[PDB]
């Protein structure tokens, strides 16, 4: 059991960078999706205005 | 600003990928 969780904690240590990078990339992509949705709505409304 | 944001995302992703592959190569 002790060796198992030694290697388990070593694994959790290794992916410190990757987890943070994935979280930040997910936040950026969600933000960019919402920006794209707003831009599409504004574009279509302006198009019917014109 | 959306294009700027997407470029920021792309460059950050590429830099992180490059640095992690550099750190794992050694």
């Amino acid at each position: 059991v002790e060796k198992n969780m030694k290697d388990a904690k070593d694994k959790l240590e290794s992916e410190m960078e990757d987890a943070y990078h994935e979280h930040q990339a997910n936040l950026l992509r969600q933000d960019l999706m919402r920006r794209q949705e707003e831009l599409r709505r504004m574009e279509e409304l302006h198009s019917q205005e014109m | 600003d959306l294009m700027r944001r997407q470029e920021e995302l792309r460059r950050m992703e590429e830099l992180h990928n490059q640095e992690v592959q550099k750190r794992k190569q050694l």
